[PDB]
């Protein structure tokens, strides 16, 4: 009776410039079952997608994110390279339950941009 | 002879024009069909309309007899 | 580069209802659903159900089913979300949200449901509500 889960991250962290993946592992069934989208929601304002359909970009969308599948691991993934401080932002994965015919969202990620350099 | 119709906004039920006395259900997959289904289109027919290779199309000759799958029992 | 745009904020007492709306720009709904989705404070997206006007169908999440109604009205191109029996849980903010994939065109419909991306998103209602009950 119970949702499949989309099981994200709370939290990733990176400095401007380097790449970031955000993955989204489904907790039974195939992640490639059923379609996986993308929201990007900045505070105080809606979500607007980034990938759609597993790894489509909608227009305006800058070609610094991408959308893949790993059967493997049962997930997907949200690549950002070139990162920005403007992507900091929460990333929510999105897909849909056949058996109960209810949309899933994953739990988010707030990404953060580290403003010092680390090693 | 009254069928229903995807022609319509809503999906509605209409009575056919004067010589068209079968309704009809046509369908056919498009790319979404793994996922949305079969694509499927209802109307009114003097002839039972004929298919291409992958179409299907049955006809029926009661009133509302071709009921979308989401408005039939 | 059609909107939505939500009716305000508001504060409810427990065991009251709350009817938000959603309208949209120009002046229909076409062959879209609309769902509505929720976010409590600091927490995730979490989908309450959805409505296909040229089916005349809503479809409901389980853990809203016979509490929530969502409606549509193509004829004023407004949907609505009206909540029941709300209780602290409720706080949140309520999106409407379209699906981008329509349901219908040339006069044929896809058979069945399947919530694909939402493209277009309202711009949220905070509905607060007050303790107890």
């Amino acid at each position: 009776a119970s949702n499949f889960m989309l099981t994200q991250p709370r939290s990733v962290s990176e400095s401007p410039g380097k790449t970031v993946t955000i993955s989204c592992t489904r907790s039974s069934g195939s992640i490639g079952s059923d379609y996986v989208h993308w929201y990007q929601q900045r505070p105080g304002s809606s979500p607007t997608t980034v990938i759609y359909e597993d790894n489509q970009r909608p227009s305006g969308v800058p070609d610094r994110f991408s959308g893949s599948i790993d059967s493997s691991s049962n997930s997907a993934s949200l690549t950002i390279s070139g990162l920005k401080t403007e992507d900091e932002a929460d990333y929510y994965c999105q897909s849909y339950d056949r058996s109960n015919h209810e949309v899933v969202f994953g739990g988010g990620t707030k990404l953060t941009v580290l403003e010092n350099l680390y090693f | 002879i009254v069928c229903h119709t995807t022609a319509t906004s809503p999906i509605s039920a209409v009575t056919c024009p004067p010589g068209e006395n079968l309704c009809y259900r046509k369908m056919w997959c498009d790319a979404f069909c793994s996922s949305r289904g079969k694509v499927v289109e209802l109307g009114c027919a003097a002839t039972c309309p004929s298919k291409k290779p992958y179409e299907e199309v049955t006809c029926c000759s009661t009133d509302k007899c071709n009921p979308h799958p989401k408005q039939r029992p | 580069q059609v909107q939505l745009v939500q009716s305000g904020a508001e504060v409810k007492k427990p065991g009251s209802s709350v009817k938000v709306s959603c309208k949209a720009s120009g002046g229909t709904f076409s062959s879209y659903a609309i769902s509505w989705v929720r976010q409590a404070p600091g927490q995730g997206l979490e989908w309450m159900g959805g409505i296909i006007p040229i089916f005349g169908t809503a479809n409901y999440a389980q853990k809203f089913q016979g509490r929530v109604t969502i409606t549509a009205d193509e004829s004023t191109s407004t949907a609505y979300m009206e909540l029941r029996s709300l209780r602290s849980d409720d706080t949140a903010v309520y999106y409407c949200a379209r699906d981008n994939l329509g349901y219908c065109s040339g006069g044929s419909c896809y058979s069945d449901y399947y919530y694909y991306y939402m493209d277009v998103w309202g711009q949220g209602t905070l509905v607060t509500v007050s303790s107890g009950g």
